[PDB]
């Protein structure tokens, strides 16, 4: 089938962790959750300034 | 003045200070308590010490 | 001949010629914490050669009729040189320890001790109704001793030796890192205890990492004109101490 | 993967560098990290914020409404049930969407039907089991006006058939918003006229619910009562936002009352001695 | 695979080698075998000790806990259930874990809800299927007071939802600890000043666990008792120690009252004579 | 899909005796128990002495 | 800009605004003692992060009046944290410190300190017929000040200014580490001291290493309605801390 | 028990043993001399501390 092989969320036996997934619907709604998207960009709410700021730097000079 | 019974602690300031907001500065740990004598042992007995030895404290006995 | 041995750390030395190999903790020798099981984020202190040295306990007397002893640390190094003022100025701590007790006789006397390491050595209560208090597990350098008959008091700890204060047997106390004094074969016994704890640190006043039992198994005796004098003394020695959060003494 | 960031090994300091000295005025959020105030140790962290993705955060099945309907037709008891779609009556995940101003996902409906029968003298029954109808009717499609009404046909809106005893009736729906993204803060009005609604009742439209039991009538009183879930999938957010702190009044506005900003205490150099021997 | 060792076939001897002669002052556990004091043949163990594994010993669903809760609001009866999550009141289980200090795993955790009807002498029904619901609350999250509270909305806590005759509700949970490992002993306190809590209470919490009818009401009082099952998997411990011999006192402390080592007998030459022809 | 065919434990009728098995979650805690890890080093508890101790010889000289 | 500057040793630091570059002792920085240069053979103790840190002392009131103070080290820090407990358990120690002056006023105000680091800086005493005590010579980190003019006390330090207490000059006082508080440019002074002594290390408690004197040149001033309380802090932070000779706690 | 005015210190048992040789054990320092107050500041003026000052201690006093 379309079968698509990821990786799980390490487990309590750590330092054959894959699942397999299928869809069976025609709908992209009707797929599980992405609980596996990881990305990140703090510098919209953080750092929104127009000059870039180097910390080791003073703010205003 | 330490009360009884009770000791200096050489690390701290047996001094208040009247603040500008009229309120006298925050007192440390100057004067602590006497600890008491080690209770000791008994010969087939034990000392159940629920909350130190210091004044005040108290100890129980029992015997096995 | 391995009858004979030295331990050296910082500056103490201890000597035997009459040991009997030395247990190593669970297989492992104390280590300083790595950095990929490191949580707290300071840099550690490590006095190395200034704690990490022998220190003696107040000896204890083994009389035909004792039961046994215990001590509680690192609780009980509280007040001892600068291993002690490390736990009163950090929040956190980290240590290995060299048990060596010591007890000599002769080929005349007779008797078995029991040399334990036992990792949360949580006890219980006299009075099962009751809770225990601090005073009554550990008092400093100053050992408890297990009583041969069932105690009474309020907040006092079970110290009846067969159950070891703990609701167990004590001949199964052999499942912790041992060794045995017995005296017509014997004259101390070294334990080296690796850091063992389900956290990298912990606080070395309010968490007591384990407890160091010396239960007899076989009595202590011995005819007339013979010695009756027979102490037992207890020396442990901090490896690998580490230290975290800083700040002002805590106040006992 | 979503790992978090590790501290580097840093020693003593005497320099020019102010990492420690900056400029709130800015509007900047201070970089700064334990290494550049202090002395650290090498960490290898393995920490993860696996749990603080949007997706995981939002994506749990929380209770959006909730009604109770009859089955006999005695004294001016609703037999059915009758529900303008939305999430502002349930505090709980009204909060959590209100993190966000706008947000866009597919969902996943769950409805949790519980029956019981009403107390009385003699009630000696052996009903059949109940089976229950949910059926979505979205903005100017017909309403039924009773529990036999021609619009329970069902010819073209979505609609369940459920009996009790089986597992609570499930089912998912896309992004429906009419807009780029579902809006959950509007500060205008329904009117161009500046009038008329203000707010989300302004713009937001998904739609009524209706529920019934397909069963033509028990012998004595009997009341169901349903539950709606809502849990987002396929989640994305956009302008976050300060949490409410007022308790919610109205399900149509943001009505509120002066709310004090946090809890009291003492004096600012107020701190619990927890340490006493 | 996890197969047993073999017995070397052995002839005579007379040496000066001394397997039998061991000192265990050493804390030496001496290693010696049949085939060292004696003539013994080949034998080709297979014997495999697969069912020692401390996986195959704890991974078996053990009851952990048990309350009932009923469903009409009569009298002082509570109508839900309340329970601070821990293993300490079912010795079984119990004595199991505290075979080692140090645990680390995760867990199916399975749910046993059954129902009945209270005695009465006109108690005629005819209520429909029994729904449940059970949610999980950790440490810090708000807990409902009433069979209708607002906390039952399981906005973010997780919650299952199980109607009677079903197959019982189960669910897995990860390694939740807060520290490398889950801790059965703890020689410590909860406060620095060596007061307050001592033991496990001292620093486990695993939160709370509550549970109820989502059936408005029945006509005659009815109640339900639910049972909670632990099935460690994934297991890791260390540390082993001295199993419990005195019986469980308490399910806060390690209290106990003075045990025998053993049953008694005779003298210790005492062995009875089950040969009598 | 992602199969993993694994061995089974030994039957009544020994001396196809293997099995599948596919992971369908994506969380590690939703798998079955590791039943086949058999580890062993009783050495741990049995000989954690400094010296090793040989067997036909004196544990003291 | 060069008037900011940070400074960061163990889990302290320091922030400036308004400094004036940094005086580094005798153009040496603070080191570990080498083994081609050490004497005493045990292996010494470096706490590090725990004892070279920055420790703040009691701050001091500049008035119009003021005619100066001065504090001795490592005596002075006899009590702080951990760098006081390894002194008192070790009988040799050796540190860097780094003098850390800090005086803020206002572009209305005007003064002029002088922050010196004066090494064996061997006192007089009032009474040139008798003697001085310890305790007239450094008290913890309380510190002493100068007159204005002549003392009498009996064991007293002949604290009138002009000689410094030394019988030399003050205004000769610049030959050795130092820096200036000119308020209308400045707001603090950093001095980097290296170990300076005829030996490779010394007894911390027997031996004042070196003194640092606050001596106002420019007298303090201002207008009506100007905060006329212009405190004066001082701290410092060993550096390279090395201990030998471990033994029993010395009693003060 | 410490003396007037003397402190106890807590490092160490305030305790002696008859040893076999009908000599009492060495005694330690378990009570300490009371440290007196700082004497503080004289403006203008200077004070002497020739040794220390703990009980039984003297200070002398100058003017500049
Ligand atoms: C078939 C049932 C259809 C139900 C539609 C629900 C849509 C929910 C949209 C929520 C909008 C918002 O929260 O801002
Ligand atoms: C969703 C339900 C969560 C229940 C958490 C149970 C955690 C059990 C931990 C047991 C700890 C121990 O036995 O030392």
């Amino acid at each position: 089938m379309g079968a698509q092989v990821s990786t799980q969320k390490t487990g309590a036996h750590e330092t054959i962790i894959h699942y397999t997934n299928i869809n069976y619907y025609k709908d992209a709604a009707s797929n599980s959750a992405n609980r596996q998207d990881f990305t990140q960009d703090p510098g919209k709410f953080t750092e929104p300034v127009k000059d870039i700021m180097i910390k080791t730097m003073p703010a205003l000079n | 003045e330490c009360r009884p019974g009770y000791r200096r602690e050489p690390s701290l300031s047996p001094k208040l200070t009247c603040l500008q907001n009229l309120k006298w500065s925050t007192a440390v740990e100057f004067c602590k308590k006497k600890s008491c004598p080690n209770p000791g042992e008994i010969r087939n007995g034990q000392i159940d010490v629920p909350g130190g030895i210091l004044f005040g404290a108290t100890i129980s006995f029992s015997c096995n | 001949s391995d009858r004979v041995r030295s331990l050296t750390l910082g500056n103490s030395t201890i000597t035997t010629q009459e040991s009997a190999n030395v247990v190593v903790g669970y297989g492992r020798w104390p280590e300083y914490l790595r950095d990929d099981e490191a949580t707290a984020e300071d840099q550690p202190t490590q006095p190395d050669v200034a704690t990490c040295r022998f220190y003696t306990l107040e000896s204890v007397q083994w009389e035909k009729n004792s039961a046994g002893w215990w001590w509680k640390f690192p609780e009980a190094l509280k007040d001892m040189g600068l291993f002690g003022q490390n736990m009163l100025y950090h929040y956190l701590g980290r240590a290995g320890y060299t048990i060596h007790v010591q007890c000599n006789a002769s080929k005349f006397h007779q008797g078995c001790l029991l040399v334990v390491c036992v990792p949360e050595a949580e006890m219980g209560c006299s009075q099962t109704d009751k809770e225990v208090a601090a005073m009554n597990l550990t008092k400093g350098e100053a050992a408890h001793k297990f009583e041969p008959t069932k105690t009474n008091g309020e907040h006092t700890v079970q110290s009846i030796v067969c159950n070891a204060g703990m609701g167990v047997g004590v001949g199964n106390l052999t499942i912790y890192p041992h060794q045995w004094i017995n005296l017509r074969t014997n004259n101390c016994a070294t334990i080296v205890m690796p850091y063992v704890n389900s956290v990298p640190m912990d606080n070395m006043f309010r968490h007591y990492n384990f407890t160091l039992m010396v239960i007899p198994f076989a009595p202590l005796d011995y005819a007339a004109q013979a010695s009756e004098y027979v102490p037992v003394t207890v020396t442990i020695a901090p490896m690998c101490a580490e230290y975290n959060g800083l700040r002002l003494a805590y106040q006992q | 993967i979503a790992r978090v960031a590790d501290t580097v090994a840093s020693g003593p300091s005497n320099s020019t560098s102010i990492p420690a000295l900056t400029a709130v005025e800015t509007g900047h959020t201070s970089q700064v990290e334990p290494s550049d105030t202090m002395q650290t140790r090498h960490v290898k962290n393995y920490h993860s914020r696996s749990e603080s993705t949007v997706e995981n955060f939002l994506s749990r099945s929380a209770c959006v409404y909730i009604e109770e309907y009859y089955t006999k037709d005695q004294d001016n008891v609703n037999r059915y049930m009758s529900w303008t779609i939305n999430a502002r009556r349930m505090v709980q995940l009204r909060r959590k969407f209100e993190l966000f101003t706008y947000m866009r996902f597919d969902m996943e409906i769950t409805f949790v039907i519980t029956s019981r029968q009403l107390p009385g003298t003699s009630i000696a029954q052996d009903m059949p089991p109940l089976t229950h109808q949910i059926m979505y009717i979205p903005p100017g499609g017909p309403v039924p006006n009773s529990v036999t009404d021609f619009a329970w046909q069902t010819s073209t809106n979505p609609s369940i058939f459920w009996t009790e005893g089986n597992a609570p009736p499930r089912m998912s729906i896309p992004f429906i918003s009419i807009g780029n993204a579902y809006s959950n803060f509007y500060d205008g009005w329904s009117h161009f006229s500046q009038n008329g609604v203000y707010g989300y009742n302004a713009l937001n439209n998904m739609g009524k619910l209706y529920a019934r039991h397909v069963n033509k009538d028990t012998p004595y009183q009997m009341s169901s009562t349903i539950r709606v879930y809502f849990k987002p999938k396929h989640i994305r957010v956009w302008v976050p936002r300060p949490p409410r702190l007022s308790p919610y009044i109205k399900s149509s506005n943001v009505n509120f009352n002066p709310t004090n900003l946090t809890d009291e205490r003492s004096s600012i150099t107020y701190v619990p001695d927890t340490i006493r021997p």
